[PDB]
């Protein structure tokens, strides 16, 4: 990093943050995908989805 | 506007009973950006950019 001189910036999202966001997507794919209209949440058991 | 709101999963009954409140909310929303033009608008910043 310094034998030439440059710094690698870490990303804005931390590892726990992608973990939480992907967890939210994995929990919400069953919910949103039942009928159009994103206002409600419809977290059906998955096999029914 | 009534038909478009009907299409997104809102029943006719609340539309037929609450015309004035949704009209006032629409007026407030379409007046919000009139006083909104400052640095906080991302689109305004991109136009300036």
């Amino acid at each position: 990093q310094y034998v030439a001189g440059y710094k690698v910036l870490p990303p804005l999202m931390d590892v726990n943050m992608e973990a939480a966001y992907t967890s939210s997507l994995l929990g919400s794919i069953a919910g949103v995908g039942w009928t159009a209209g994103l206002s409600s949440f419809a977290a059906i058991p998955f096999a029914q989805s | 506007i009534f038909y478009r709101l009907n299409g997104v999963g809102i029943t006719q009954q609340v539309l037929s009973e609450n015309q004035k409140l949704i009209a006032n909310k629409f007026n407030q929303a379409l007046g919000a950006m009139q006083t909104g033009f400052t640095t906080t608008n991302e689109a305004f910043q991109k136009v300036q950019d």
